[PDB]
C-alpha cells in the first residue's frame, strides 16, 4: 500500500486540479468562484492548490479540489458497464473451440 | 383484559365497539401478567 | 528477594519488587486478573417490571456491582471452586431512585462493597421487584469475575550529564512530579517510578549526554482493586494459585510412564 | 489437565497439554533455559479460536536424560521459586 | 504412457463411483475413510486397472 | 487478524457495554370483513384439521388468541391466531379437501430466522369498523465477528477477532487499548485528519474542556500538541508499549489516542442463511427469493 | 440599477427583488426576476471597506433586542441569487477587506450540508474520503428520538 | 478597529437557525398554497 | 440512559460520582480540578466521564403499561 | 487468497456450494483445488502470494542488523510449522551475547 507520491502530497504540494483535461473553466460568466476578479488566468484563480493536506487548506482551495474529487466517483461505475456487456459478446463467439488431440 | 391512554383497566371480551368509557378514545395496551421468567445476565 | 512498599492507599498499593525476572512477573500479572475468584450476579429472575428500562438492561447492571468475598471461608485457591449460591433480593416502589445500597441479601457475609450506586430511576406507581442469584467465577469465563488491575514497569534510572545545557530544568520538572532525584558533581541521577516524559528542547541531545540504563531485575507494581477483596490479599491469593497449579502437572507427568 | 503424547522419538517429546493458557506455558519455557542440557523448548497455540487451552510443547535434550525427567525437575524450580517470593510478601507488610 | 490431467481425474471419479456400488478394494485399510479418498490411495500405487483409449 | 481493514476489540469492552445495541420489529395482523357477512375471529385454533401447525408453536397463546407480554419468541412461533372463512364450500377440491370443509388458518408468525422477546400488545380498532393488533418484538444482539464499524472519515471494516483483554498490549501507565487499527490504512488513503482527531481526544480528555473543530476556524494544530506536552506526555503521540503476551517492551513507541467510532448496521444476522432444496415455481420452474421465502 | 438596490435596502419596497446588469460592450440587458423558486444566499454589505452595522447591533443579537426580521429591513443583509451575484466581489474574511469588495461572506464553514458537518477537520482530508465519511452518517445506530 | 473576530459573526449566524426552521421550504410553501393558491385553482 | 456501571476499559466503579460531578461542575467550578479532586487518576476512566448524555430523565415520561 | 477474489473485508459477501454425487466431487478436488492455481493463465507470474504485511514484514526480517535472541529465534520456529531438530546452531555473533543473524 505504497507510491511515493502520496508520501509527498501529504507533505508538499498538491499541484493543479484538473478535470478530464482541461483545467478549470465552468462557472461564471468570466471566473470560476465569485471570489477572484473577472478575467484572472492566473495559477492561484484557475485552480492550483498550494497548502498540503497537514498544513491545511483554505476555503477556496478546498471547493476547487472537491472538482477534482468527483471525477474518480463518476467515472468507475461507467466503466464497468460497458466492459460486462463487451464480454458477453466474445463469450458467446469463442466458447465452441477444443484442442484436439 | 386491557389498559388505555393514561387510566385505568377494563373489563374482558368483546363482541361490539371497544371504546375506553372516559377518556372516549379508542386505543388499548394489553397489561403484562405476575409470573416470573428467568433472564441471563450476560 | 526483598521488597519496598511505596504507598498504601485505601484499595490500591504500589511496590518495587527485586530479585525476579521478566518471565515469572507476568505469570503473577496475568494470573492476578484471570484467576482470582469474586462473587457476582449470574442471573436475575424478575417477578414485575413496570420501569423505564428494558430487562436485559436491568439484569445486565446487577451483575457489575462489586460483591464483597470473604476469603477466610471456603478455598480461593482450590482448582474446583464452591458453588454456594447467595439470593439478592428488593423490592422497590417510586418515586425517587434506586440505589445499590437497597439490595437485601440471604446471608450478612455478602453484600454490596459499595453503597452509593444508582442501578434505574423509578417514576410515580411504576413497580419494580427481582431476586438476583449469586455464584463464583473466574475472569477469564466472564470478566464481571475480575478482582482488579496488575501494570508493571521496568524500574530504570535516567543519567543526565551537566555538560547539557539547561540541565537544571529537569530538576526543576523531577521535582514537580515527586521523582527521586540523587545529585553530585557530575550528573543527576533520576529514579522512573511513574512514567517520564522528555521534553523536545532535548531530544536532540537523547543518546549523547542523556542515556538510559536498566536496572536489571526490579519491577514496579500497581494493584488496585474495588472493594471486594483488601489489596494486601491479592498477591497472597495470586501466587498460591501458580503453586498449586504446578504442583498438578508432576503429578499427571509420572501418569504418562 | 491431560498430557496426549503426539510423537515420541529418540531424545524429543512433542505433546499437547490439555487446559492450559498463556500464563502457564510461558513460565514452563524460560525456566527450562536455565538448564544447560535441554537445547530447544518452544510452544505454540494453533488457531486461538478453535483452541485456545490446548498448546503444543517440543523438548529436545543430548541423550543424557530424557525430556521426561527433564521436565519434572524443571517445573520442581517454579514451585521453589514461587514459595520464596511468597514467604517475602508475608514477611513485609509489618 | 504419462496420463494428462483431464483423463487423471476422470479415471479416479470412475473408480471411485464403482468402490462405492461393490467392487472389492486393495490394501485401503485405515478407520473410516470415504469412497473418494479411497480412490487416492489406490492410485498412487498405480494398480488401477482402467486404460485409456487414445483416439489415434 | 486485522490487514486489509479489520479491527481488533477487546473483549473485556465488549462485555462491560460498549457498542451494544437492540432491535425492533413489529406485526400488524388485521381483521378483514368479506362482504358476503363473515368475518375472521381471533381465536386459539381447535387442533383439528385444515392448515393446523400441530405442534405445541401455540403453546404460547392466550384465550383470545393475542400473546401476553414476556414469552420468548423464536423460529415459526405463532404471535396471533386468525381464521379465514372459505367462503366457497365447493371451489378447491384439492384431492382430500372434500370431507373435512373446515376453515382456512392463516395465522400469523414470526419470520424464520428471528428471535427475541415480545414487548407490547397493542389492539384497537381501524377507522373502519374492525380489530387490528400491533404486537412488537426485540432483540438482544451483542457485537459478535463480522459486525461493521467504520469512523467517520472512511475507515470501514469488519470485527476480525475478539482477544481475551489479557493478551493485549498496553501503555506504561493502566490504558489497555479497545480498537487496534491496521498502520497501513493510514498513509494509503490520506486521511491526516484521522491523526489529528487522536491527538485532539488524548488533550480533550486530560483537560476536561471538549475541543472545538469546525471546519477553517477549529482550534490551531500547534496548540494542542503544545499543550499536550505541558500535561505530562510526549509531544508526538507515541509512548512505550508492553507486549501483553510474552512481557518486553516493543523496540519502537507505539501511537495512542481516543477516536470517535460508530456502529453501523449491516449486522451478520440478517445476511447468513442457508438453502437445502426448497420449494420452487409451479409454470416456470425456478427457485424461490429472499430470506422471507 | 443602483436606484432599486438603494431602494431595497432602505425597505421600502419588500425584500424579494434582486437587479442584476448584464454588461456586453455592445448590449445592455436589465434583469428584475420575481419568480417563485430561486435559490438565494444572505451576505452582509460593506461600503468604503467597512463592514456595515458593527459590535453595536451584536451586543445587541446576543441580548434580546432585535432578530432576524429587524436585520433585513435595516439594510445588512443581502439576500443575493446567482443572476445578482454575478456584478458582486465577495470576500472571505473581515481582515482583506480593502477599498473594492461590495459583499462580505458570513461564517464560510456552512458552505457544507448538514451529514459532511459532522466530520472534524475536514479541510485535511482527500475528497472520496470525506465522500464516504458523510454517506456513512446516515446508517449508524443511536438514539434519535424520546 | 478590531474589524469583528470570527467568533462575534458565529452568534450572528445562530440567530437565523434558531428562530426559523431547518425544513423551511416544505413548510412555508404549504402554507402559502392555503390560503392563495386554493382560490386561484 | 443512567451512566455506564464500571468504565470501558478500567475495571474502576464509577456511577457514585457522576451525580456529585454534574452539580458541581454547573456552578462554575472548572472541570479540570473537580475530576483531579476526586479518584481519576488515568484519562481512560475520564473520558466516559466527561462525555454522557443522560437522556432517561425524557424518556421516563412517557408511558407503556 | 485474497487476490484471485477480488475481494476486501469490509462486508463484501461469498457463496458456497457442495458437490454431491461421487464422479462430480473427485472431479472437483483433483482438477479446481488452490494449489493448481498459483501462475495465472493471462501473464506469466504468481497470483497467489504476500500481500501487505507480508511484504513489509519481510523487509524488516531481513536488514543489515536484525540479531534476534535465542529465545525469540526458539519461539518463533514453533509458530510456523517447520519443525527442526537440535540445529538451530551456530551463534553468528556472541561479542554482546550469543545471537543469531
Ligand atoms: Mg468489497
Ligand atoms: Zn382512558
Ligand atoms: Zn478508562
Amino acid at each position: 500500500r505504497g507510491k511515493i507520491l502520496n508520501i509527498t502530497q501529504m507533505a508538499a504540494m498538491l499541484g493543479q486540479q484538473s478535470i478530464r483535461g482541461k483545467r478549470l473553466y465552468r462557472g461564471y460568466r468570466g471566473r470560476v468562484l465569485t471570489h477572484f476578479k473577472p478575467g484572472d488566468l492566473g495559477a492561484r484563480a484557475r485552480g492550483f492548490v498550494t497548502n498540503s493536506y497537514k498544513s491545511g487548506l483554505t476555503p477556496q482551495e478546498y471547493f476547487f479540489h472537491a472538482m477534482g474529487g468527483r471525477e474518480g466517483l463518476v467515472d468507475t461505475a461507467v466503466r464497468t458497464a460497458q466492459s460486462g456487456y463487451m464480454q458477453r459478446r466474445l463469450i458467446n463467439a469463442l466458447q465452441d473451440l477444443k484442442v484436439d488431440y | 383484559c386491557a389498559k388505555c391512554g393514561k387510566e385505568v383497566e377494563l373489563d374482558l371480551a368483546t363482541a361490539r365497539e371497544v371504546r375506553c368509557p372516559y377518556c372516549g378514545s379508542k386505543i388499548l395496551y394489553k397489561p403484562r401478567p405476575r409470573v416470573a421468567r428467568r433472564v441471563k445476565a450476560i | 528477594v526483598e521488597f519496598k512498599i511505596l504507598e498504601k492507599r485505601p484499595d490500591s498499593i504500589k511496590f518495587i519488587v527485586s530479585g525476579v525476572d521478566v518471565p515469572f512477573a507476568n505469570a503473577l500479572r496475568r494470573t492476578i486478573l484471570s484467576e482470582v475468584p469474586t462473587f457476582a450476579v449470574d442471573e436475575v429472575e424478575f417477578l414485575e417490571n413496570d420501569s423505564a428500562l428494558f430487562d436485559e438492561i436491568i439484569a445486565h447492571r446487577l451483575a457489575m456491582i462489586p460483591l464483597t468475598t470473604p476469603h477466610e471461608r471456603f478455598s480461593l485457591d482450590a482448582l474446583e471452586l464452591d458453588d454456594y449460591t447467595v439470593t439478592l433480593s428488593l423490592e422497590a416502589e417510586g418515586p425517587g431512585m434506586v440505589y445499590s445500597g437497597d439490595l437485601k441479601s440471604s446471608d450478612g457475609d455478602v453484600k454490596p462493597a459499595n453503597p452509593n450506586i444508582p442501578i434505574v430511576k423509578l417514576a410515580e406507581g411504576q413497580r419494580l421487584t427481582f431476586n438476583a442469584y449469586a455464584r463464583l467465577g473466574r475472569g477469564k469465563d466472564h470478566a464481571k469475575w475480575q478482582p482488579g488491575f496488575v501494570y508493571y514497569k521496568y524500574l530504570t534510572k535516567i543519567h543526565v550529564s551537566k555538560d547539557v545545557p539547561d540541565w537544571e530544568e529537569l530538576k526543576e520538572l523531577a521535582e514537580r512530579r515527586g521523582l527521586p532525584v540523587e545529585e553530585s558533581d557530575e550528573e543527576i541521577v533520576i529514579t522512573t517510578i511513574k512514567a517520564f516524559y522528555l521534553p523536545r528542547k532535548f531530544e536532540e541531545h537523547m543518546g549523547k549526554g542523556i542515556r538510559e540504563e536498566i536496572v536489571p531485575g526490579s519491577f514496579v507494581f500497581t494493584v488496585e482493586t474495588n472493594g471486594e477483596l483488601p489489596v494486601e490479599e491479592i498477591v497472597s491469593i495470586a501466587l498460591k494459585i501458580l503453586m498449586r497449579k504446578s504442583d498438578r502437572f508432576i503429578n499427571e507427568l509420572h501418569k504418562l510412564a | 489437565m491431560r498430557i496426549e503424547v503426539i510423537r515420541r522419538e529418540e531424545n524429543l517429546l512433542e505433546f499437547y497439554l490439555e487446559g492450559e493458557d498463556h500464563t502457564f506455558a510461558n513460565l514452563l519455557t524460560e525456566t527450562l533455559h536455565e538448564n544447560e542440557h535441554v537445547t530447544f523448548a518452544g510452544y505454540t497455540i494453533e488457531h486461538p479460536i478453535t483452541m485456545a487451552r490446548k498448546p503444543r510443547f517440543k523438548v529436545v535434550t543430548d541423550g543424557k536424560i530424557t525430556p521426561e525427567k527433564a521436565l519434572e525437575e524443571a517445573a520442581q524450580k517454579i514451585f521453589d521459586r514461587a514459595r520464596e517470593v511468597l514467604e517475602a510478601w508475608k514477611a513485609a507488610i509489618e | 504412457f504419462r496420463y494428462t490431467r483431464f483423463e487423471k481425474a476422470r479415471i479416479i471419479g470412475a473408480r471411485a463411483l464403482q468402490i462405492a456400488m461393490g467392487a472389492p478394494v486393495l490394501i485401503d485399510v485405515p478407520e473410516g475413510i470415504t469412497p473418494l479418498q479411497a480412490a487416492l490411495l489406490e492410485f498412487e500405487k498405480g494398480v488401477i486397472p482402467i486404460t485409456v483409449i487414445r483416439p489415434s | 487478524y486485522n490487514m486489509e481493514d479489520a479491527v481488533i476489540i477487546n473483549k473485556a469492552s465488549i462485555e462491560r457495554g460498549l457498542a451494544r445495541s437492540t432491535f425492533f420489529r413489529t406485526y400488524e395482523a388485521e381483521e378483514k370483513r368479506y362482504l358476503g357477512g363473515q368475518k375472521d375471529n381471533f381465536e386459539v385454533p381447535s387442533p383439528n384439521i385444515q392448515g393446523y401447525l400441530g405442534e405445541k408453536y401455540y403453546r404460547h397463546l392466550d384465550e383470545d388468541g393475542l400473546i401476553f407480554p414476556e414469552s420468548k419468541v423464536e423460529g415459526k412461533d405463532v404471535l396471533v391466531g386468525r381464521t379465514s372463512p372459505p367462503r366457497f364450500i365447493e371451489e378447491q377440491s384439492s384431492l382430500g379437501s372434500m370431507v373435512l370443509q373446515g376453515r382456512r388458518e392463516t395465522s400469523v408468525t414470526v419470520r424464520p430466522s428471528e428471535k427475541g422477546v415480545v414487548d407490547k400488545v397493542i389492539v384497537t380498532e381501524t377507522g373502519d369498523g374492525t380489530k387490528l393488533v400491533k404486537v412488537t418484538v426485540r432483540d438482544l444482539r451483542i457485537p459478535e465477528l463480522g459486525d461493521k464499524f467504520a469512523s467517520r472519515h472512511g475507515q470501514k471494516g469488519v470485527i476480525g477477532l475478539i482477544v481475551p483483554q489479557e493478551d493485549m498490549p498496553w501503555t506504561e501507565s493502566g490504558i489497555v487499548p479497545d480498537l487496534i487499527v491496521n498502520p497501513h490504512g493510514i498513509p494509503s488513503r490520506m486521511t491526516v485528519g484521522q491523526l489529528i482527531e487522536a491527538i485532539g481526544g488524548k488533550v480533550a480528555s486530560l483537560t476536561g474542556r471538549r475541543v472545538d473543530g469546525t471546519a477553517f476556524i477549529g482550534e490551531p494544530e500547534e496548540k494542542l500538541r503544545k499543550e499536550l506536552e505541558e500535561l505530562g506526555f510526549k509531544h508526538s503521540g507515541r509512548e512505550i508499549m508492553y507486549d501483553g503476551i510474552t512481557g518486553r517492551r516493543l523496540e519502537a513507541d507505539i501511537f495512542i489516542g481516543v477516536i470517535y467510532y460508530q456502529r453501523l448496521h449491516h449486522m451478520v444476522a440478517d445476511k447468513m442463511h442457508a438453502r437445502s432444496r426448497g420449494p420452487v415455481q409451479v409454470l416456470t420452474k425456478q427457485p424461490t427469493e429472499g430470506r422471507a421465502r | 440599477v443602483e436606484r432599486i438596490r438603494a431602494d431595497r435596502r432602505a425597505g421600502k419596497i419588500s425584500d424579494v427583488i434582486n437587479v442584476a446588469l448584464y454588461e456586453d460592450e455592445e448590449v445592455k440587458e436589465v434583469y428584475i426576476n420575481s419568480d417563485d423558486g430561486r435559490v438565494r444566499r444572505p451576505l452582509i454589505v460593506v461600503e468604503n471597506g467597512k463592514p456595515k452595522l458593527t459590535r453595536e447591533h451584536v451586543e445587541g443579537i446576543k441580548n434580546g433586542t432585535l432578530t432576524w426580521s429587524d436585520l433585513i429591513r435595516m439594510g445588512v443583509i443581502e439576500y443575493l441569487d446567482a443572476e445578482e451575484e454575478e456584478n458582486a466581489y465577495v470576500a472571505t474574511w473581515p481582515w482583506e477587506v480593502t477599498e473594492e469588495h461590495t459583499h462580505l461572506e458570513l461564517m464560510p464553514a456552512a458552505i457544507l450540508g448538514i451529514p459532511a458537518s459532522l466530520v472534524p477537520y475536514p479541510e485535511h482530508n482527500a475528497a472520496p474520503r470525506n465522500t464516504y465519511g458523510a454517506g456513512m452518517a446516515k446508517q449508524s445506530l443511536g438514539l434519535g428520538w424520546a | 478597529e478590531p474589524t469583528l473576530t470570527p467568533d462575534e459573526l458565529w452568534l450572528v449566524m445562530e440567530s437565523y437557525w434558531k428562530e426559523k426552521g431547518f425544513v423551511r421550504q416544505h413548510l412555508d410553501s404549504y402554507n402559502a398554497f392555503i390560503d392563495h393558491g386554493l382560490q386561484d385553482v | 440512559m443512567i451512566v455506564p456501571v464500571r468504565c470501558f476499559t478500567c475495571g474502576k466503579v464509577l456511577a457514585d460520582k457522576y451525580y456529585e460531578f454534574k452539580k458541581r461542575v454547573e456552578a462554575g467550578e472548572d472541570p479540570g480540578k473537580v475530576l483531579d479532586d476526586l479518584g481519576v487518576e488515568r484519562y481512560c476512566c475520564r473520558r466516559t466521564l466527561l462525555s454522557h448524555v443522560e437522556l432517561i430523565d425524557q424518556v421516563m415520561v412517557y408511558k407503556v403499561y | 487468497v485474497c487476490p484471485p477474489y477480488n475481494a476486501d473485508f469490509d462486508g463484501d459477501e461469498m457463496n458456497l456450494h457442495v458437490p454431491q454425487t461421487e464422479e462430480a466431487q473427485a472431479e472437483a478436488k483433483i482438477l479446481m483445488e488452490v494449489q493448481n492455481h498459483i501462475i495465472s493463465p493471462r501473464y506469466g507470474g504468481p497470483l497467489i502470494a504476500g500481500i501487505q504485511d507480508h511484504i513489509s514484514g519481510g523487509y524488516l526480517l531481513t536488514r543489515e542488523g536484525a540479531y534476534f535472541t535465542r529465545y525469540e529465534v526458539e519461539q518463533m520456529l514453533m509458530f510456523a510449522g517447520m519443525d527442526v531438530n537440535e540445529l538451530p546452531e551456530p551463534d553468528k555473533y556472541e561479542n554482546g551475547e550469543p545471537l543469531w543473524s
